[PDB]
């Protein structure tokens, strides 16, 4: 998803369903690969 | 007899794509297959894919995998082919079947669509005639010619005295070199005629509007 | 991917005799409940092909009675007990089952007659045509049998290919013979810079050419 | 006939689909179709 060959435009920005599986997101936010990141309510390490 | 009508020739230049239509006639199509050929002279048949149109399943061949996809309109049944990405290899007359009236052994194929891959552009045909020219060419009948060339689309309808003579009149199918297209008439007449009475040959070209009467 | 080979690939049959289309498949589609997955297929020249025959054993609805089929294993005929004009075509196999279907290389029908060779004349280009600045040498060759046959230009004794076209026409309604054009074309330059043109014929009822030959000043 | 096929062939089971919450999929395998004659040899029971 966040590799993906193409995005959708800002206007039609695509509304995409996750689920019947599991989330690893030890790997997304600990990386450090990415410039900004916030969470609103709810802070990173809590939702893991 | 069902029948199946498709569209009579398609020009397309290279890269682009082209839709075949195949409307069914006396039968529903949504209760019967629908198959898709391609053919060109020099290797013969080839068969293209099948679609159902009630299950909506399409199998295409590798010769033509991802260069076409098979679809159809319930409402009208009628059935399409989409032909895209072409190229001269596939300059080709496509044809489609179905109606196998409850089993799957029988078909009907209609008339078949010429599809051309070519840039060439309505152009006027150019007629000269060909007439006798040393005294030798003289036998106990007299033959005459008139060509045709430099056209496009086929085909240019060609006659002599306007139609009122037939004896003898043979016209040749065009011949496409260059994106231009050339064929060729000959008349065979009595010597009693020639050159005494006077044989002309009609050229109509209805695609570009030209009409040129050449005495001979 | 099937692999199907039709024999002969042409034969010409007089009004009245039989047809014999035989095809072979590498893949067995013989059937122990008596039908076989081959149809048969006639193209008239000038039409799409038509259903003869479906699964072999079975004729198609609306064709004439002489056509029938058989055959058993990969090996498989088609027979026709009189054979018309109208039956003038290609023969085509088509291989059913449930895989991705195949075609057949075809076999032409031509109704015999007495064999005769090309007559070949050649027409100038005009007086017009080389004033507006080009050329064009038309040979006309008729009344011959069978269709088989091909032309090939040569210019002061040269074998010439380029700009030649050949155009064949359907069996005569009438004589059962085959007529066709050869067209050189050839620029203003090009055809006042050679003297002769020549337009030979290679037809299988004549084992040397059909010769006929002109000179640019005889126009 | 010959060449026995028992495969799938047409697909009425439904029209159309245009959106799906839920997707699962199972290893690849073969089923021996083929008619049998004589008794049945075979019983599934379901509870769902």
């Amino acid at each position: 998803v966040f590799n993906a060959t193409r995005f959708a435009s800002v206007y039609a920005w695509n509304r995409k369903r996750i689920s019947n599986c599991v989330a690893d997101y030890s790997v997304l936010y600990n990386s450090a690969s990415f410039s900004t990141f916030k969470c609103y309510g709810v802070s990173p390490t809590k939702l893991n | 007899e069902v029948q199946l009508l498709q569209s009579g020739a398609e020009l397309v230049r290279p890269g682009a794509l082209v839709k075949l239509s195949c409307k069914a006639s006396g039968f529903n199509i949504k209760d019967y297959y629908m198959h898709w050929v391609k053919q060109r002279p020099e290797q013969g048949l080839e068969w293209f894919g099948w679609i159902d149109p009630e299950n909506g399943n399409t199998i295409y061949d590798p010769k033509f995998q991802g260069k076409a996809s098979i679809t159809a309109d319930t409402s009208s049944n009628t059935a399409y082919l989409q032909l895209s990405s072409l190229t001269s290899e596939d300059t080709a007359v496509y044809y489609c079947a179905g109606s196998g009236n409850y089993e799957d052994a029988m078909d009907y194929w209609g008339q078949g669509t010429s599809v051309t891959v070519s840039s060439a552009k309505t152009t006027p045909p150019s007629v000269y005639p060909l007439a006798p020219g040393s005294a030798a060419q003289t036998n106990s009948m007299v033959t005459l010619g008139c060509l045709v060339k430099g056209y496009f689309p086929e085909p240019v309808t060609v006659t002599w005295n306007s139609g009122s003579l037939s004896s003898g009149v043979h016209t040749f199918p065009a011949v496409l070199q260059s994106d231009l297209y050339t064929l060729s008439s000959s008349v065979t007449v009595p010597s009693s005629t020639w050159p005494s009475e006077t044989v002309t040959c009609n050229v109509a070209h209805p695609a570009s509007s030209t009409k040129v009467d050449k005495k001979i | 991917d099937v692999l199907m080979t039709q024999t002969p690939l042409s034969l010409p049959v007089s009004l009245g005799d039989q047809a014999s289309i035989s095809c072979r498949s590498s893949q067995s589609i013989v059937h122990s409940n008596g039908n076989t997955y081959l149809e048969w297929y006639l193209q008239k020249p000038g039409q799409s092909p038509k259903l003869l025959i479906y699964k072999v054993s079975n004729r198609f609805s609306g064709v004439p009675d002489r056509f029938s089929g058989s055959g058993s294993g990969t090996d498989f005929t088609l027979k026709i007990s009189r054979v018309e004009a109208e039956d003038l075509g290609v023969y085509y196999c088509f291989q059913g089952s449930h895989v991705p279907r195949t075609f057949g290389g075809g076999t032409k029908l031509e109704i015999k007659r007495a064999d005769a060779a090309p007559t070949v004349s050649i027409f100038p280009p005009s007086s017009e045509q080389l004033t507006s600045g080009g050329a064009s040498v038309v040979c006309f060759l008729n009344n011959f049998y069978p269709k088989d046959i091909n032309v090939k230009w040569k210019i002061d004794g040269s074998e010439r290919q380029n700009g030649v076209l050949n155009s064949w026409t359907d069996q005569d309604s009438k004589d059962s013979t085959y007529s066709m054009s050869s067209t050189l074309t050839l620029t203003k330059d090009e055809y006042e810079r050679h003297n002769s043109y020549t337009c030979e014929a290679t037809h299988k009822t004549s084992t040397s050419p059909i010769v006929k030959s002109f000179n640019r000043n005889e126009c | 006939k010959n060449n026995k096929s028992w495969m799938e062939s047409e697909f009425r089971v439904y029209s159309s689909a245009n959106n799906c919450t839920f997707e699962y999929v199972s290893q690849p395998f073969l089923m021996d179709l083929e008619g049998k004659q004589g008794n049945f040899k075979n019983l599934r029971e379901f509870v769902f």
